[PDB]
């Protein structure tokens, strides 16, 4: 096996060497540690066949870190191959030189990198730029000493527009890891030159060209208008990444654009068709498109005001896609499409996904809380969900009703009777606590509030800390409002939570309630059963500082995670 | 008694299952998955004894397919291993060179042998030849 | 013939647009 | 900015991997499978995985997961585009996407992966260009990649200059259970299979509403696509300037333009379903299909899929036109019709029993979708005006195009 | 394979 | 009549999870169609296929009436298949074993030892609170028998009844009296286990 | 296709038919089934589950599935309703208190769309004491004459004597089989 392979590789037969190389490649791909045979393949490296040279280079790259000492016998071969007349051989040698993670290997490759920096072949130029970028990433000090920054900067203002885009991407990557000192920012002539070469750039070069404009900050309306006009044609590109980059560039430029000028209106009008096209992309990019829309929604919510039909979750859409669609609908919910949102939530509540059903219920509750015009519709939907005889659906409806009562309880007295007998045997703490709080605060439309609370007082001392606190608060409220039918219930609750309750916070609350009851029962109505102010709901919109930063970082991993770029990298 | 005895392969496929405690189908599936994960995530020097859910989860497989047992903490640990070894020997004698492939094809025969050997999680046939003779007589009936 | 609509000849440009 | 793109397998084995930056250890691929298994069992599985400080973005392929591990905050959209380009290149080179071809073309697969991207930045993405420099059965790189025209290879010679176009129409209707259509969008598709000599620059011209309004002819039937995306060879500058669709056609089948706009017309097929499902006794399928399309157009291979009960068995079909076959694997009955002329009214009456024991858990109500496909029908009414084929040498082209109308997301919500 | 092997090898 | 071996081979031949699920669904549909006609010739093969599908993780709610019908049958193979189905897919929470009480009572007095032993094993494995109440007298009747092969089964059934119904142990006090001289190891072990449980 | 085999089978008798055994507990349903299958008055324990038996008469094997009248076994009759072509109701003329319960059970069984092709089969069980009613009083009390779209016939059969079982079997065969 190993001995036979070594003997075959140490032979003078080209067919046998090729067979040995193929066997070694297959073993390496299959999960075989072929690094021990790297020194044997070092001698059989300078071969005329291009197929064997590529395999040898791949083995050296994959066996360079494992055997750095054995990699010293390939510097001469790399130097010889760097002057090969064939552009493919030179490109492969340049790629292998930058792909070798050897501290002492890149030091001797500086001369080949400098020689290939001025390569006339656009593929050779791109390979040299990639090798320079790799060397700078591996050793920034070595790249600075070699003076490759000047060569990379001048590559932008030359021919080979694909090579120019590769050089621009390499320069941006070097500056991305740079500490911002000696930045490669260009004047408006550089931006104009990039835009002129943007139309001749390939699919990959378009992203690199648009990345440079993402860091440039426009300072004049005419320059911003020209940039927007140039990026407008990029919105009609079949590449999803190119379209996303163009959208991000337009959003960044809109930060300095003037709303009085008609350019902003035209950009907003042309952005909606792009968002609609992106929403119908592949499932892998669907999440990215949804995240980009959500990030740009907080900046220009009026751009997608009429984009509501496309926000509906498809039957075959994935769980992540459905969640993103529901989030977009919740963020884009409005009174104009309130009926459509309610219908989608009702239709989404009939699915078999428990998580999907919970998300739909939460979205319906958020829409009902945000817009008071659909409060009656939200209450009717919650009642229908409760009557649907679903444990999860019933719990979601109870939670929504409890949230609405604390937010809009002025006209919530018509549902106390319906919610009084609504299969209250559920032991879910989220629904049980909400029902207890609703009964305590809304203990006016129910004539059997004491009877209902009697069942929940059987295990008050061992139900839960939050549940026990809610039950105690409800009992105190009932005693303050109607103490004739709850005089004994309040005393029993105080005894249970004061003597049989070992919770520190619960014990303190029970002691405070008992002291208030024994000090002034009249004052307890104005102290305990007081009119609470308006509940300040937590705003889902991100901070303005984070929104501006997220605008520049468009299409990155941070946009999907909704986290700052420095809060997610390691 | 043995709460549940299930034969699971190394890859996670279950070749046998016999639970003496009435549990929900979803709960039983979750328990089986947890047992497989614990056995699949345990080394060879763990003593083959796991105290999961207050149950003597003893895993001891002599081949690629492993076997697991769940007994209450009221008897010796070696008794479960001895019972498992005796059952394996009886199955091998009844079949003859029992392998993973034969277990899948002989699922009904394996279930019948397990029922005739241990009922309700307790040992029902202490002898090894009497149980084999009874199984052969039952099979010959038709 | 071919399913999905038979192929039809296409012009070079809008002759009525000059 | 993925650290390394690798191809996995259904059993977690990596079919082939190729590191591009070296900042991520190759051993992180092993933990990707347990993370995916945990996410699937808990509903938190996503295409973009996260293993500590390194994100392992994976795409569900035909047989293996194309996991592209990344370390820094690389372009997620760029990574997805690179993965899609790699998948397209593999599909073009290998007709099958499975483990059979993953381990059968490793010698050429490694070379293609090395040439495609370097240091995490893709460089080669043209299937023709990649095949002209890397083959499985090497010369210098072609000048087409270095040249501006990377989508039209020069020097191509053909005996005849024939281009076959395809006006693909996708009729997607989202009809809710209440009987109203919510999402009714029709997405156009102008794909042409250009096979000529040289590098002609196609001059696309159609009955566009915007073009008709600009030219003053906004009085006839013009197609107003809400979203129009040009191909790679299509020049965006001409389209933004005066809607001039001028670009070099590619060598082979390619998508030049793809219209996408909402539809405000009645559905081509109107299907009404009746569910006379008894309480564990029997089930009734009162499915009636009405052809709303023109009588001159016939929907060939129309298959209206009606989801039957999951536990239903012993079903009986009482229809009028079209064969009805119950597929146990699909758990539904498809009203397959070979030819569906416009205006046809097909009525079906399904009847099957149900088990006495009730189901432990609900199975949901999947929407009913039809597979109607009526060719030679232009629902949008957009007619191609002319195709400006110009060559430096000078030749008489004979382009052809066919209009095909099919059913896309035409799903009707169940009652 | 590993499945055709005897459970106890006896 | 698809054999169990053929179904196992078909399941093993499937690689993708979706393909295996589709094959299992097709097999279950075929089994349900066969059962809906009241088939009794190939009932053993259908029962084996349903048991294999249930063990693989497939629903078997519709395959409950067939097991009950086969339990009250006369074929030894059909009776064994019904007993296996009752032991595997039948439980106290299932609620389908209530009708099986009559079948167990009818088979409790069966002359064949395999049928009686199989019924006793099924009752012990699937002991219910109500099944033991209507079967406590039958278990005690067999506890006084002199059958060595059935003495262990009777002891196991009595132990299971006592565990499920602790108030029924009062009727087993005189049944196990003078039973420490059993020559058979199994009978002595069963008696010792019953005494320890009591 | 050819139907020569079917004609040959029908020449010597191929039809079997079906039947159901339902009714209140202690109504003679088990005794009636035993008489139909065996022909003797054998004392048996109450049918906790169900009894399955077949009777061959007139070249037709009319299988009867006896169902107990117990509370725990009354709702189990729906399991036998699947793939069932006949339904026989056992009346207890000697149980006035249980007469209402038997009538309610019969109405519930007949009020199901699944059990529509099975004609009514009411047997006046317990026809051995003077307290037993006639063939018209029982039908009038049970309201069998108002059951439209159902072939219900009132027959008096005594388990101890066995008279009237042949008439009920002939009526069931006529209701099921309508040939020469
Ligand atoms: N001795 C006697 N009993 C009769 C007569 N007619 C009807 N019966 C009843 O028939 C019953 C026979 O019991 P079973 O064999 O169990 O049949 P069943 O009446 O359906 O009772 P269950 O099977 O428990 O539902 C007796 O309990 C009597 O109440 C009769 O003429 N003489
Ligand atoms: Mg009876």
């Amino acid at each position: 096996e190993i001995f036979e392979l070594k003997a075959e590789l140490n032979s003078d037969k080209k067919e046998k060497k090729k067979e040995a190389v193929k066997k070694v490649i297959a073993s390496m791909t299959v999960g075989k540690d072929v690094s021990a045979l790297f020194p044997d393949v070092v001698n059989c490296m300078q071969t005329d066949n291009l197929e064997l040279k590529k395999l040898v280079y791949l083995y050296l790259m994959n066996y360079a870190k494992s055997q750095p000492d054995m990699a010293i016998m390939a510097v001469n071969t790399f130097v010889k191959d760097c002057e090969d007349p064939n552009p493919l051989i030179r490109a492969l040698a340049v790629r292998t030189m930058g792909c070798i993670r050897v501290d002492k290997i890149t030091e001797y490759l500086c001369e080949p990198l400098r020689k290939c920096l001025k390569d006339e072949d656009p593929y050779v130029r791109k390979t040299a730029a990639v090798c320079v970028a790799k060397l700078h990433d591996i050793n920034a000090q070595l790249v600075e000493d070699q003076g490759f920054l000047d060569t990379l900067k001048d590559l932008i203002s030359d021919s080979n527009p694909m090579v120019v885009a590769n050089a621009v991407a390499a320069l941006s990557e070097i500056a991305e890891s740079h500490p911002s000192s000696n930045l490669l920012d260009l004047n408006p002539q550089s931006i104009n030159k990039l835009l002129t070469a943007l139309n001749e750039c390939t699919e990959w070069g378009q992203i690199f060209i648009l990345d440079c404009l993402a860091n440039y900050m426009p300072k004049d309306d005419r320059e911003a208008q020209s940039i927007c006009e140039r990026v407008t044609p990029r919105l009609s590109h079949a590449n999803s990444a190119v379209v996303l980059s163009a959208v991000k560039v337009l959003m960044k430029f809109m930060e300095m654009l003037s709303k009085d000028l008609d350019y902003y209106g035209t950009l907003l009008k042309k952005l909606a068709p792009p968002l609609v096209t992106l929403l119908s992309a592949e499932p892998e990019l669907q999440y990215v498109a949804l995240r980009n829309i959500n990030l740009i929604v907080q900046k220009r919510p009026e751009i997608l005001k009429h984009e509501m039909k496309v926000f509906f979750v498809k039957y075959n859409d994935p769980i992540y896609v459905k969640l993103e669609k529901l989030d977009i609908m919740i963020r884009l919910a409005s009174q104009a499409n309130i009926a459509q949102v309610l219908a989608e939530l009702r239709e989404y509540a009939t699915e078999v996904d428990v998580d999907f059903v919970r998300k739909a219920v939460r979205a319906i509750g958020r829409c009902a809380i945000k817009v008071e015009q659909s409060a009656e519709r939200c209450v009717s939907t919650l009642l229908d969900l409760i009557q649907t005889k679903v444990n999860y659906v019933v719990q979601e409806a109870i939670v929504v009703i409890k949230d609405i009562f604390r937010k809009y309880p002025n006209k919530y007295e018509s549902v106390i009777a319906t919610l009084c007998e609504n299969l209250d045997s559920l032991d879910e703490p989220e629904a049980r606590a909400a029902m207890i709080w609703i009964v305590g605060e809304y203990a006016e439309r129910i004539d059997n509030a004491d009877e209902l609370l009697e069942s929940f007082l059987e295990g008050f001392h061992d139900k839960s800390t939050q549940v026990q606190l809610q039950l105690l608060t409800a009992i105190v409220k009932l005693f303050l409002k109607k103490p004739t039918e709850t005089q004994e219930l309040v005393q029993q609750v105080l005894s249970l939570a004061t003597q049989d309750s070992d919770n520190p916070d619960l014990r303190d609350r029970g002691y405070i309630y008992w002291r208030l009851l024994s000090t002034d029962p009249v004052a307890a109505k104005e102290v305990v059963l007081a009119e609470k102010p308006l509940i300040s709901e937590e705003t889902d919109l991100i901070e303005p500082t984070l929104l501006d930063e997220l605008i520049c970082y468009i299409g990155t991993l941070a946009s999907v995670y909704h986290k700052p770029p420095s809060a997610f990298v390691e | 008694m043995i709460h549940f005895i299930l034969l699971f392969s190394r890859q996670g496929k279950l070749r046998l299952q016999k639970w003496y405690i009435t549990l929900p189908d979803k709960e039983r599936k979750k328990i089986t998955r947890e047992i497989v994960q614990i056995i699949l995530s345990r080394g060879h020097r763990t003593s083959s004894f796991v105290d999961w859910k207050e149950l003597k989860l003893v895993y001891k497989r002599y081949a690629s397919l492993y076997f697991c047992c769940a007994i209450e903490n009221q008897d010796n640990e070696l008794l479960t291993l001895e019972i498992v070894h005796r059952y394996v020997e009886l199955l091998d004698k009844y079949f003859g060179n029992v392998c993973e492939l034969d277990i899948i094809f002989n699922f009904e025969k394996a279930y019948f042998i397990l029922d005739e050997f241990i009922i309700g999680g307790e040992i029902q046939e202490t002898s090894k030849k009497i149980a084999v003779k009874a199984i052969e007589d039952s099979d010959m009936l038709q | 013939d071919r399913k999905g609509g038979s192929y039809s000849q296409a012009a070079g440009s809008d002759s009525a647009q000059s | 900015s993925a650290s390394a793109v690798y191809v996995l397998d259904l059993k977690g084995k990596v079919l082939i991997c190729r590191n591009y930056r070296g900042d991520v250890d190759m051993s992180e691929v092993e933990h990707f499978m347990p993370i995916l298994m945990e996410k699937e069992e808990e509903g938190m599985l996503s295409p973009i995985l996260a293993h500590g400080g390194v994100r392992f973005m994976w795409i569900k392929h035909n047989n293996l997961y194309l996991v592209a591990t990344s370390k820094k905050n690389a372009c997620v959209s760029l990574v997805f585009s690179f993965l899609y380009k790699v998948v397209q290149v593999f599909s073009e080179y290998f007709k099958e996407l499975e483990e059979e071809s993953i381990r059968d073309n490793f010698v050429i697969i490694y070379e293609l992966l090395d040439e495609l991207m370097d240091f995490g930045y893709p460089q080669t993405t043209d299937s023709k260009i990649l095949q002209e420099y890397i083959t499985q059965e090497a010369p210098r790189p072609p000048a087409t990649v270095t040249n501006a025209v990377s989508w039209r290879s020069e020097g191509i010679k053909y005996r005849k200059n024939e281009v076959f176009l395809d006006v693909i129409e996708a009729v997607n209707l989202l009809v809710s259970a209440n009987g109203n259509v919510l999402r009714s969008e029709i997405v156009g598709s102008i794909k042409m299979r250009v096979f000529l000599s040289g590098m002609p620059e196609l001059r696309l011209g159609l009955n566009d509403k915007v073009l008709f309004d600009n030219t003053g002819r906004g009085k006839s039937k013009s197609v107003e696509l809400e979203d129009v995306k040009f191909h790679q060879c299509v020049r965006l500058s001409r389209f933004e300037n005066d809607r001039t669709i001028s670009f070099i056609p590619p060598d082979g089948e390619f998508e030049l333009m793809s219209y996408r706009l909402n539809t405000h017309v009645k559905p081509l097929i109107w299907i009404e379903s009746v569910i006379e499902k008894h309480s564990h006794s029997r089930i009734e399928y009162m499915v009636k299909a009405k052809s709303q399309f023109k009588r001159r157009s016939t929907a060939n291979n129309v298959e209206i899929h009606i989801p039957v009960p999951n536990d239903a068995d012993s079903p009986k079909f009482k229809t009028t036109v079209g064969s009805v076959k119950w597929v146990p694997e699909n758990s539904e009955i498809v009203w397959s019709v070979k030819s569906f002329p416009g205006g046809k009214e097909y009525l079906m009456r399904a009847h099957f029993g149900l088990p006495s024991v009730e189901a432990e858990d609900k199975e949901g109500k999947p929407p009913i979708s039809v597979k109607f496909e009526i060719p030679y029908f232009t629902t949008s009414g957009i007619q191609v005006r002319y195709l400006k084929i110009i060559e430096k040498s000078g030749y008489q082209a004979l382009p052809w195009v066919r209009y095909i109308t099919q059913n896309g997301d035409y799903q009707l919500r169940t009652q | 394979k590993g499945e055709n092997t005897s459970l106890l090898h006896p | 009549p698809i054999r169990l071996r053929e179904l196992i081979r078909t399941i093993r031949t499937a690689r993708t999870q979706a393909e295996e699920r589709e094959m299992i669904q097709k097999e279950c549909a075929a089994i349900r169609s066969s059962f809906r006609e009241e088939d009794n010739t190939y009932r053993c093969r259908n029962v084996a296929k349903l048991l294999y599908m249930h063990m693989l993780g497939y629903p078997a709610h519709f395959g409950q009436l067939e097991c009950l019908k086969l339990i009250a049958s006369q074929k030894f193979t059909d009776k064994r298949i019904g007993y296996l189905g009752a032991m595997l897919l039948l439980d106290e929470r299932q609620d389908v074993h209530l009708l099986m009480t009559n079948c167990i009572k009818n088979d409790l007095n069966h002359s064949t030892q395999f049928v009686q032993g199989l019924a006793l094993c099924t009752l012990g494995c699937m002991g219910s609170s109500e099944m033991c109440r209507d079967l406590a007298g039958e278990v005690e009747k067999l506890l006084k028998t002199s059958n060595s092969y059935l003495r262990k089964k009777a002891a196991l059934c009595a132990v299971h009844v006592i565990r499920k119904v602790p108030e029924l142990m009062e009727m087993f006090l005189p049944a196990t009296k003078n039973l420490l001289n059993e020559k058979n190891h199994g009978v002595l072990h069963t008696s010792v286990v019953l005494l320890t449980e009591m | 296709g050819n139907i020569f085999a079917n004609l040959f089978k029908g020449l010597f008798g191929k039809k079997e038919m079906r039947i159901l055994m339902v009714g209140l507990d202690a109504a003679g349903k088990t005794t009636i089934l035993y008489k139909l299958k065996l022909g003797e008055i054998v004392t048996t324990i109450p049918t906790i589950g169900f009894n399955v038996e077949t009777v061959e008469y007139k070249n037709i094997s009319f299988t009867v599935w006896d169902v107990g009248g117990q509370d725990k076994i009354r709702p189990l009759w729906r399991h036998y309703f699947q793939n069932t072509q006949g339904l026989i109701f056992v009346v207890d003329s000697n149980d006035r208190e249980r007469v209402n319960e038997a009538r309610e059970e019969l109405m519930r069984m007949l009020a199901e769309d699944e059990l529509r092709d099975a004609v009514l089969l009411v047997f006046a069980n317990k026809q051995d004491l003077p307290n037993a009613m006639n063939a018209a009083e029982i039908t009038d009390k049970l309201g069998l004459h108002s059951l439209r779209h159902r072939n219900w016939y009132i027959q008096a059969t005594c388990a101890t004597s066995g008279d009237g079982l042949y008439e009920g079997l002939d009526w069931l065969s006529n209701q099921l089989r309508n040939q020469k």
